[PDB]
């Protein structure tokens, strides 16, 4: 499920190729894991009992927008509306196991927030995987004459692979050193919970 | 099995806190293991205490003993305030104890006076014995209060 | 930002921790007192300690506020008295434990010693 | 004044924020009635003499001063009451962190040297320190989750912003009380 | 001694009986050490497949990083030892290989962060991206900012691997990882080796790096210097045929 | 008996049955 | 090929359609890829290597330590996982046991491969203690 | 538990297996000596 | 008793063995650094006077390719491109001996 | 008043000084063979060589794994030995940064140390189950004697000046006198 | 004074300790509670739980901590290293000759320039 939303989101983020099914499965597993794992009350105004009334992403995005055709622009705009939970409440709730882990039927604002978060996760994952793949190819870089009838014109572009996604996920799970500053000088193994990237 | 100094009822209480039901064999095993671990910690603490020419077990020795065994440290047990134990009563013959603890306002804490600064370290000298006899001076102990064979 | 300019301006970033405490703990950890070690370095280390403690306190307050308005405190954080006075926010052990568990510490205890 | 907080722009504006919070709390209590406190004062110690020249080694006094500072910061974080055990726990954690930081500094400052290369070898020197004074401090801060910019921002901006917000809230509270009285 | 009686009697009788029961314990035969000492001194034959574990050379013996094939070979003996007659799932070797790779990468990343500075920038295609990076000095940061600004104007171009001139210059100096760096990094923390005491002990007990080569370099104590250190600027009898026998044995071993 | 064990083990291993110094010293004595 | 007698024996001796063995016509070979793997990992985690230099990123004494680390990790993980699997009555080893061991003893999470509450007695004891406190 | 390097254990196991093979389970003594050399 | 040596007597047995092995020791005090240096030099041992070790260190192609190609899909010879132990023979001999010995009774 | 060789501290008036740089409790100190050097060991696992002419550290020795409980100079002042938590004794010389001899054979922690007056043998004692004394050879590093009979923690050791007597004491108040050569 | 707190006190008194520090027994009790909780949680995650689960949980825990105690002959105390490996290391180290010294340097030399605290101010 949600394979096609994944494909559209990858296309939006810079993956114009045709990723295989394993990449989709891995990304869906990651997103499902994160979702299942998942002014303000603590603002300064809360110190008192009674309240009173008041009174590089951008550069790349612009370059790509300037560097696309009308048909490409239409396709990009149409894919930009891809969502995990847009008018798919029941399907998402079945794919998210709401009943088994929480009281059923929350408000739709929660669903909108979840869709926004999922879009962000997919965007970040694709953006990092592209860099990892490019670096691998760049390091790696450094016989049929005549011709056939079904030969591709120029080829040259390939999609990302499961290993790139796994490496990006490992890179995303690292925490700041402030969560380890209290284990300096000791031999204590660090153990924590899943990080919500 | 052997005889246990640790009462398995504490293990039962801890299991109850976690919503777990235990038979007799696992309870006995867990109690025996906890007893062994306490023994190990005591051994290490006494080693550290004896290494420093003392006969007084403090909290620093226990902290060092925990450190050498790769156990997570316990914080906040150095407080200089007195330790007072409460006493509840679940029922006849089943009393329960708790740590007395009263809330305080930050004013009383931040406004308290600091304790007294102990004087600096210094040393002196005197004659403990001259030609095998102890002079009767203020420094030496009074003759009023094991120092001679009588066989 | 630059290290040199920050150290020079350190006169305007002196923390609230007295000098005696800094000397005591620096000597405990193996560093001579300020007269032999630039006072700026001691002030910088004290400032770092203050920042760490402030972050912990902020996290503890954030944890406390949400709990305010099933309804039973988590096991393992025994501590407290009658329940304070008035509708004041009180620094109890549960918020501190939940806050510091993010930094790698563990402050579990027992409630009824029997 | 050895056992009292230094005087600088940071301790100032912190005393100010605490006092403003207390005053606004008093005003809100008056509104609710339609209770009283006294300013924080840091005590001191009687004159002390030390032989030679060295730190004043007294565990209890230093621990009490550290606990006082921790309580002050926690109150400035917006607390009104506490439990002794929590204060003891946080005090112990703070002391441990201080010692860890200083030990890391000393660990980096005295590392085994490394062979020289380039101009260092040309001049004839064989070994040069493997961490220059800048890198020592940078690593000391990094290993404990810190940075120059974060410390600068905390020292320069957050306290001022909180003070301004508290002043605005106090003005609004005063206006509301005056209008209610009218 | 007088207060000892009161302290003892303050306990309930049941606890006193529980304590007194200890005398019936059967002391400490420590016979459980027998198995340790022995170790240190129709039907399927499950003992013919476990013995294959030692046939395959270890990674250190050969020098090949473990891969799916070696792990697959190693899996079965463990399963037969534990009593899993059926075996293992078809797709376990790849999972184990990925886990091993991740563990080694994490350990090596932990060691590197505490001893290196001035890493490649985050302009694009290089650096550490969303991971944890190294520190940056003032001069290197200034030069990197200037070069990043310039490259947008097209004045300067990246190298083959995507590193700007300053980054390549910085990366040129760095040498290979040694044992002093490992020893220093082990002082700060565990580096993921909390469960392998043998490795840490082997690191600690070895010779100090660069000591065997410079085995006769010394300094001297001299208080006149700033730091107190003055740097200086029968047949075939062995006693006769030992050499020949040693030579033939050396040739034999090769 | 320890003696028997020791004897057995030992049998099993085939155990068959210049002027400046004097000047300074003299000055220090003088 | 099942039976255990062995394959490729040139002696005196079948399924309808046996499976082809594995072969490689021409390429780098495993003997090179396996050796280059460690340098590849070092390059990955080192940030990057400049032109004209590579490979010699670890001194001879550190590669041996890394290889020992890898072997010990593999052996320990497998030994724990097999016993854990056999504990729960299973007769085969599945990925779940390995994943559990890695998560709960090493803090490693590999993607793409598929609570507690108190009982009544604890609540009663807490209520008694709180009542006695007031 | 008691810890030691893997290499030593593997080498010891291989040597013990080879000796068991050579001596045929202890039924043959390959260490005997006849004469006086 | 059962076992030939209970562990608790290991220390005493080793003490007696060491006493037997080393009957005489050098127990003459020296008086200054030179005497100690001379005594250390005199008592040196051949087996403990080595030196510190050394630091640890790390046209036909067409024919080889042709041979490798010709050896394609070879089940056993391909991998190699051998320490016989006669284990099956010894097992057969042992089982034959056991069966004959059992048949002796019957 | 104490004196310092640094010119900046010319004729300063103090009669007690401090040596800072350890990061844990200190368990041993040994004045050198006046004395110009000092040793010290702590619970962090380090041995430090100080200077009593400038009052600053000179070197650090990092051959231990765990606490170090005892340290001792040689009878003449070039060799020193240290024992600690990891049940091993080591002999250093100040010219080298690594232990020149390692001496294995004990079964529990070490709690005492001593040197033979001729500077070629070393004594040691352990606690807990294995309460035995040992006598190592500096040349070869092999034990040559064992003394048994103690039943309590051993706290001190001492070797006679003539070189043929050894005295040890434990926490039970007992003092033993041993004949080194005969081990009786 | 809670129970087991008057018993740990007596146990420590019966082993030489002539003094104490209040809140030490509290520390020991809290340590026991935390150890029990951790082991129980691990056992529950492993598998109603049998004794085999508890044994397996303890065996897994012993892999990276509690490597001490007063173990004697072939008891994994004092780090946990095997005596044979340490004997191998001792044999390797005890092979080289003792450093050569002359009376003019007996007490004034120091290690190489790379292993000294020269210029750390």
């Amino acid at each position: 499920a949600n394979w096609f939303e994944l494909c559209q989101m990858m296309y939006v983020s810079g993956e114009t190729g045709e990723p295989s099914l394993e990449t989709t499965g891995i990304i869906e597993d990651i997103v499902r894991q994160q979702v299942i794992e998942i002014g303000l009350p603590w603002e300064p105004a809360s110190f008192y009992s009674v309240e009173v009334p008041e009174r590089q992403r951008l550069r790349k995005a612009d370059e790509r927008t300037k560097a696309m055709t009308k048909e490409e622009y239409v396709t990009w705009s149409e894919f930009r509306q891809a969502s995990f939970t847009y008018r798919k409440g029941k399907r998402f709730r079945e794919w998210a196991g709401f009943g088994l882990v929480t009281d059923s039927k929350p408000s739709d604002d929660i669903i909108d927030i979840l869709g926004f978060l999922t879009f962000e996760m997919v965007q970040t994952l694709t953006e990092e995987a592209l860099k990892i793949k490019e670096q691998e190819d760049l390091h790696r870089e450094r016989l049929t004459g005549g011709g056939g009838l079904f030969d591709p014109p120029n080829e040259g572009r390939t999609p990302v692979e499961p290993r790139h996604i796994q490496e990006a996920f490992r890179r995303l799970q690292q925490r700041p050193k402030k969560a380890r500053a209290m284990l300096n000088g000791t031999k204590l193994q660090q153990r924590t919970q899943l990080k919500l990237f | 099995g052997p005889k246990l100094l640790w009462n398995p009822e504490n293990v039962r209480d801890v299991a109850d806190a976690l919503g777990i039901t235990l038979s007799e064999e696992p309870l006995r095993l867990l109690a025996q293991d906890v007893e062994y671990r306490i023994g190990q910690v005591i051994v290490e603490s006494l080693r550290f205490m004896r290494a420093a020419n003392r006969t007084t077990l403090t909290v620093q020795d226990v902290s060092l003993a925990l450190r050498v065994l790769d156990v997570e440290p316990l914080y906040g047990y150095e407080s200089t305030r007195p330790l007072r134990y409460g006493e509840a009563s679940l029922g006849p013959g089943q009393p329960l104890f708790y740590i007395d603890d009263e809330e305080v306002d930050f004013e009383k804490v931040i406004n308290a006076p600091l304790p007294k600064v102990p004087r600096d370290m210094t040393f002196t000298a005197h004659w403990l014995a001259v030609e095998g006899v102890q002079p009767s001076i203020p420094q030496n102990p009074t003759t009023a209060e094991d120092l001679l064979p009588k066989g | 930002a630059s290290l040199r300019e920050f150290l020079n301006k350190m006169d305007d970033y002196a923390p609230i921790i007295p000098d005696a405490v800094t000397n005591y703990y620096m000597t405990r950890a193996g560093l001579p007192p300020p007269p032999q070690t630039d006072i700026r370095l001691a002030r910088l280390l004290a400032l770092a300690t203050q920042k760490f403690i402030a972050d912990i306190a902020a996290d503890a307050y954030q944890y406390s506020r949400i709990r305010a308005s099933l309804g039973i405190q988590r096991p393992g954080y025994g501590g407290g008295g009658q329940g304070g006075s008035q509708n004041r926010t009180v620094l109890t052990m549960e918020d501190l434990g939940m806050a510091v568990s993010e930094f790698g510490v563990n402050v579990k205890r027992s409630e009824f010693y029997r | 004044g050895h056992f009292t907080a230094p005087s600088s722009r940071l301790t100032r504006r912190i005393d100010a924020n605490i006092r403003q919070m207390q005053e606004t709390r008093k005003l809100c209590s008056k509104i609710g009635v339609i209770i009283q406190t006294h300013p924080f004062v840091e005590a001191d110690i009687e004159p002390h003499y030390i032989s030679g020249e060295g730190p004043v080694m007294a565990g209890e006094v230093c621990r009490s001063a550290l606990q006082r500072s921790v309580a002050k910061i926690f109150y400035h974080a917006g607390f009104e009451e506490l439990q002794p055990s929590a204060l003891d726990c946080i005090t112990d954690i703070a002391s441990d962190y201080f010692q860890k930081l200083v030990r890391t500094f000393n660990v980096y400052r005295e590392a085994e040297k490394k062979p020289a290369t380039g101009a260092a070898a040309e001049r004839g020197a064989r070994f040069v320190p493997r961490f220059t004074p800048e890198e020592v401090i940078l690593h000391t801060l990094d290993e404990n989750g810190h940075d120059i910019d974060s410390l600068e921002a905390y020292a320069r901006d957050e306290v001022e912003r909180l003070g301004n917000k508290l002043a605005q809230i106090h003005e609004r509270m005063k206006g509301h009380l005056a209008d209610l009285l009218r | 001694e007088r207060r000892l009686k009161g302290e003892v009697m303050q306990l309930p009788a049941r606890d006193r009986r529980r304590i007194k029961e200890l005398a019936h314990n059967d002391f400490d035969p420590y016979d459980a050490l027998a198995n340790v000492l022995m170790e240190h001194a129709l039907k399927m034959n499950f003992d013919l497949e476990i013995r294959k574990r030692y046939a395959q050379p270890l990674a250190v013996e050969s020098g090949e990083f473990p891969d799916t094939s070696n792990i697959e070979s190693r899996m079965l003996p463990f399963c037969y030892e534990a009593g899993l007659s059926s075996g293992h799932a078809p797709d376990a070797a790849q999972f184990m290989s990925i886990a091993t790779e991740t563990f080694i990468k994490e350990v090596m990343s932990a060691i590197f962060s505490r001893t290196r500075s001035n890493g490649p920038g985050d302009s694009g295609s290089a650096g550490f991206g969303l991971g944890s990076g190294w520190i940056q000095t003032h001069r290197y940061r200034k030069q990197l900012a200037k070069e990043e600004e310039a490259f947008q104007r097209g004045e300067i171009s990246r190298d083959k691997m995507g590193l700007l001139p300053v980054e390549a210059k910085a990366a040129s100096e760095r040498g290979p990882l040694g044992m002093a760096d490992v020893r220093l990094a082990l002082e700060m923390g565990d580096c993921g080796l909390a469960g392998f005491p043998v490795i840490v002990k082997s690191v600690i007990y070895g010779w100090r790096e660069g000591e065997l080569e410079n085995w006769e370099d010394y300094t001297y104590v001299d208080p006149s210097r700033p730091d107190g250190i003055a740097i200086p600027s029968w047949e075939g009898a062995e006693p006769e045929t030992s050499d020949l026998l040693n030579a033939v044995l050396d040739s034999c071993l090769a | 008996n320890l003696n028997q064990i020791v004897t057995d083990y030992l049998k099993k291993k085939g155990f068959t049955r210049k002027y400046l110094k004097a000047f300074l010293l003299l000055k220090n004595w003088i | 090929n099942i039976g255990g007698a062995g394959s490729g024996r040139p002696t005196y001796t079948q399924p309808a359609l046996p499976k082809t063995p594995a072969f490689q016509l021409e390429g780098e070979g495993e003997r090179v890829l396996n050796k280059k793997k460690l340098d590849e990992l070092v390059r990955q985690v080192c940030g990057g290597t400049a032109e004209g230099q590579d490979g010699n990123m670890l001194t001879p004494e550190v590669e041996e330590s890394v290889l020992n680390m890898a072997d010990a990790f593999v052996d320990n993980v497998l030994h724990q996982a097999c016993r854990n699997a056999k504990e729960r009555g299973s007769k085969v080893l599945e990925i779940r046991d390995i994943q559990l061991v890695l998560e709960r003893v090493y803090n490693i999470r590999i993607p793409g491969y598929a609570k507690v509450q108190p009982n009544s007695n604890w609540i009663k004891k807490m209520s008694a203690v709180q009542a006695a406190k007031v | 538990p008691v810890f030691a390097p893997l290499k030593r254990q593997y080498q010891l196991a291989r040597l013990h297996e080879q000796l068991q093979a050579a001596t045929n389970g202890g039924r043959t003594n390959i260490f005997k000596v006849v004469g006086f050399g | 008793d059962h076992m030939e040596l209970d562990p608790k007597n290991i220390y005493e047995v080793e003490a007696k063995i060491l006493l037997a092995t080393y009957p005489k020791l050098d127990l003459e005090p020296t008086k200054n650094a030179e005497e100690t240096i001379a005594k250390l030099e005199k008592l040196a041992h051949p087996e403990h006077s080595h030196k510190p070790p050394e630091p640890k260190v790390r046209d036909e192609a067409l024919a080889a390719e042709q041979e490798r190609y010709m050896l394609t899909l070879d089940e056993r010879l391909s991998s190699k491109l051998w320490e016989p132990r006669f284990e099956r023979f010894k097992l057969i001999e042992n089982i034959k001996q056991e069966h004959a010995e059992k048949k002796e009774q019957e | 008043p104490l004196k310092s060789a640094l010119e900046n501290e010319k004729n300063l008036k103090v009669n007690n000084r401090k040596l800072i740089g350890h990061s844990g409790p200190v368990y041993g100190v040994s004045f050198s063979d006046s004395s110009k050097l000092l040793l010290s060991c702590s619970a962090d696992g380090q041995i430090r060589l100080w200077s009593l002419e400038i009052w600053a550290c000179l070197c650090i020795y990092k051959a231990h794994d765990g606490p170090v409980f005892r340290v001792l100079w040689g009878p003449h002042g070039h060799y020193f030995a240290s024992a600690g938590w990891d049940k091993t004794v080591r002999v250093f010389t100040q010219d080298h940064a690594s232990a020149v001899r390692i001496m294995v054979g004990h079964d529990t922690s070490i709690s005492a140390l001593a040197w033979h007056p001729n500077g070629t043998y070393v004594f040691s004692a352990s606690d807990e189950m294995d309460k035995s004394i040992r006598m190592w050879s500096v040349i070869t590093g092999n034990c040559v004697r064992i003394f048994t009979g103690h039943t309590h923690y051993i706290t001190a050791l001492e070797c006679a000046h003539n070189g043929k007597i050894l005295a040890s004491a434990d926490t039970g108040g007992n003092i033993f006198i041993w004949d080194i050569e005969k081990g009786t | 004074r809670p129970r087991d707190a008057r018993t740990l006190e007596l146990l420590l008194t019966a082993q030489g300790v002539t003094s104490f520090e209040p809140r030490v027994s509290q520390l020991l009790l809290d340590f026991a509670y935390r150890h029990t909780a951790a082991v129980l949680s691990d056992a529950l995650h492993l598998s109603s739980i049998t004794a085999n689960a508890v044994a397996l949980a303890i065996s897994s825990r012993l892999g990276y901590q509690f490597r001490g105690g007063g173990g004697g002959y072939y008891g994994g105390g004092g780090g946990g290293a095997s005596k044979d490996w340490m004997l191998e290391l001792a044999r390797e180290r005890n092979k080289v000759a003792l450093p050569r010294v002359l009376p003019s340097e007996w007490g004034v030399r120091l290690p190489g320039e790379r292993f000294v605290l020269s210029g750390v101010s």
